[PDB]
């Protein structure tokens, strides 16, 4: 199983972007997908979560009411929608699969990342 | 208030406890199936018996059957719950419950252990170990018996950030469990007052930060 | 007996949701089937019986269908007095049987659980028994994993772990996990660590102390 992430790009305050996580390989549709992202010189930080369809999303408190995550079990491929994007929200965005069931956050596998930079 | 049990407490393996149950005047006692249903320590709902409202009819869980008689007395508004050969796995909340209504359930331990107050050990932080502008740091209250322990600490006066943990039965038949509160670093007095009721005991421990 | 099984285990929701829950018998039962509604130290409130009829002061925002062997409880808006434990339980025949139980817990955001570790104490070590806590505080979602190491090697059979109910003004958890271990077995050994990950952390967190060091 591999992930690359995709739809990172430069956008104005206010705007949107959408990136997406392709897995190739093997079906995710059985683990949780998170988002975490990396800004220059700052700790790596969780995101959201998409768990199994019917388990919930989970976000954290910066990025609250403006991203949603969601799941393609049939494209095996998670989408992050940013609304909303602050200049704060710059970093490269990163995906990783749970490898526990039971989401207790085993993040073996991760993506390669996606640059987001929001700046007028 | 309108059931109210009693009868339970403290019994060793292989002992007897008879539960009762009261209803309020208003409740009309007469014309309701009557059952017992009884919760164990972290876990769901478990049926024991129940008995008809006349009286004509007893029903109890196979592990029970035998052991435990259900019966009534219409006329006092009351039901019974005869326990014989207790086993500590009978160790429970008992609640006397119509299908509308239960009450608030009486507890039942059963067990070898003796009443005996807990040791209290300081759960410390240090200078090495605090990083950060939070520290953590606590009590283990550890080797009582029956439940419970009360904890607070600094007499009351801290309860901002205090987590006491449930108990856990050991091994040995006795149980355990920390208190923690987190505080600001740089305020590294922390006393945690331990009351257990059932021996009459209480322990006062000042946690100590050590210096590295 | 008829098997009663609920799901899912727990859920979480805000206030304002439409919550469905779900019992499944093993017979049919075809409409003796009750719900309860029961706070932690309470005793359980009967919500609904005969599977669809509303008990009497129980607020309207809840309904059960069903008949047979799939039965469904339905919150229309979810209230804060309904974050609880469900049960369903049949009446049709004896025994009488509970479902396993659907904790209906707050949703929040999420939060890492700061880790914190402490020795044993000198008093505690003269009486024989090491004890080794691991404390994970402040953390949601409730799912979490904390392995211990002694000199690397992973432990197994010797640990406790017990959980706070969501706090009662962030709706977090907190966890403790408690090594038991003799004098003399843990004389023996340097690095006590204890290891965590949660949904919210990239990459497991440990923390650990040396015995006989500061």
């Amino acid at each position: 199983v591999q992930l690359q992430e995709s739809g990172g790009g430069l956008v104005q305050p206010g705007g949107s972007l959408r990136l997406s996580c392709a897995a190739s390989g093997r079906t995710i549709s059985s683990y949780a997908m998170s988002w975490f992202r990396q800004a220059p010189g700052k700790e790596r930080e969780f995101v959201a979560t998409a768990r199994r369809s019917g388990d919930g999303a989970f976000y954290a408190d910066s990025v609250q009411g403006r991203f949603t995550v969601s799941r393609d079990n049939a494209k095996n491929t998670v989408y992050l929608q940013m609304n909303s994007l602050k200049p704060e929200d710059t970093a490269v965005y990163y995906c990783a699969i749970d490898s526990d069931t039971f989401y207790s956050g085993s993040y073996d596998y991760w993506g390669q990342g996606t640059q987001v930079t929001v700046s007028s | 208030v309108q059931l109210l049990e009693s009868g339970g407490g403290l019994v060793q393996p292989g002992g007897s406890l008879r539960l009762s149950c009261a209803a309020a005047s208003g409740f009309t006692f007469s014309s309701y199936d009557m059952s017992w249903v009884r919760q164990a320590p972290g876990k769901g709902l478990d049926w024991v018996s129940t008995i008809s409202g006349g009286g004509t009819y007893t029903y109890y869980q196979d592990s029970v059957k035998g052991r435990f008689t259900i019966s009534r007395d219409n006329s006092k508004n009351t039901l019974y719950l005869q326990m014989n050969s207790l086993r500590a796995e009978d160790t429970a909340v008992y609640y006397c419950a119509s299908m509308d209504y239960w009450g608030q359930g009486t507890t039942v331990t059963v067990s070898s252990a003796s009443t005996k107050g807990p040791s209290v050990f300081p759960l410390a932080p240090s200078s090495k170990s605090t990083s950060g502008g939070t520290a953590a740091l606590g009590c283990l209250v550890k080797d009582y018996f029956p439940e419970p322990v009360t904890v607070s600490w600094n007499s009351g006066a801290l309860t901002s950030g205090v987590h006491t943990f449930p108990a856990v039965l050991q091994s040995s038949g006795l149980y355990s469990l920390s208190s923690v509160v987190t505080v600001p670093s740089s305020s590294l007095t922390y006393i945690c007052n331990v009351n257990h009721k059932p021996s009459n005991t209480k322990v006062d421990k000042k946690v100590e930060p050590k210096s590295c | 007996d008829i098997q009663m099984t609920q799901s899912p285990s727990s859920l979480s929701a805000s206030v304002g949701d439409r919550v469905t829950i779900t019992c499944r018998a093993s017979q049919s039962i075809r409409r003796y089937l009750n719900w309860y509604h029961q706070k932690p130290g309470k005793a359980p409130k009967l919500l609904i019986y005969g599977a669809s009829t509303l008990q009497s002061g129980v607020p309207s925002r809840f309904s059960g269908s069903g008949s047979g062997t799939d039965f469904t409880l339905t919150i229309s808006s979810l209230q804060p007095e309904d974050f609880a434990v469900y049960y369903c339980q049949q009446s049709h025949s004896a025994p009488l049987t509970f479902g396993g139980g659907t904790k209906v817990e707050i949703k929040r955001t999420v939060a890492a659980p700061s880790v914190f570790i402490f020795p044993p104490s000198d008093e505690q070590l003269k009486s024989g028994t090491a004890s080794v806590v691991c404390l994970l505080n402040n953390f949601y979602p409730r799912e979490a994993k904390v392995q211990w190491k002694v000199d690397n090697a992973l432990q197994s059979g010797n640990s406790q772990e017990s959980v706070t109910e969501q706090d009662s003004k962030d709706s977090t958890y907190s966890l403790s996990s408690t090594l038991t271990l003799s004098k003399a077995d843990y004389e023996k050994h340097k690095v006590y660590a204890c290891e965590v990950t949660h949904q919210g952390l990239s990459s497991p967190v440990t923390k650990s102390f040396n015995r006989g060091e500061c």
